[PDB]
């Protein structure tokens, strides 16, 4: 998932870059 | 307070601006 | 006016409200 | 491109269906 | 209503079209 | 998470994307 | 840059902020 | 017009009040 | 559902709004 | 405080010119 | 296309994003 | 200035950072 672990509380910087391109 | 349908578009905003010149994948689905 | 860079974030939030159970993927690139 | 032909005038609702996934 | 049955879990597309003008 | 009196500030931005060449009436009251 | 579209999407944010307990009518065609 | 006046360079509140509800 | 860390970026839209020529002091940390 | 007396149910407009600049 | 006057409302959301933890002053007067 | 220089083509990371508090 993506959008469920980060409309929570918030993601980690480290953690999106996992999504990026 | 709605729910992710639109709590998303908010979360992108952040994300490509971690990104900047590069972009990532969002899918509003989990 | 600013550029692509803050007016993307709005563009995501139109384009993933089509898709609506669906993903997309953003590059905020070209 | 995505936001190029976007971010000037808008897009059709085609057009960004092709890169929903 | 309109804000109240939207702000909760969002409305469907036909329900909106009703408060289009 | 605020309120209506935020929330319905994005409901609008979708409200009048599928009207598009149409407007629409929004009251934040109900 | 972007238009009209996407720029009234916030102008209604303000627009209903004025209102408050009040709503308005919107109409991004002029 | 109420988009056209207001996009360009923001209008003015007592402006706005004449499309409030 | 978020939190203030996304709350508070349409908070501040308001903020300066009601200070319109004036400035103002944001601190999301209380 | 600013943030949490106004992320909760929005504060009122005196209170935000207290923060004002 | 506007102004700074609601430019600046997302200057504010990437601002305190960087800050995170932390405030700043905004002063969409320059 | 602070809204200037941002608003135009976007400020670099370094340059938000002398606003933070």
């Amino acid at each position: 998932g993506i959008v469920e672990q980060c409309c929570t509380s918030i993601c980690s910087l480290y953690q999106l870059e996992n999504y990026c391109n | 307070f709605v729910n992710q349908h639109l709590c998303g578009s908010h979360l992108v905003e952040a994300l490509y601006l971690v990104c900047g010149e590069r972009g990532f994948f969002y899918t509003p689905k989990t």
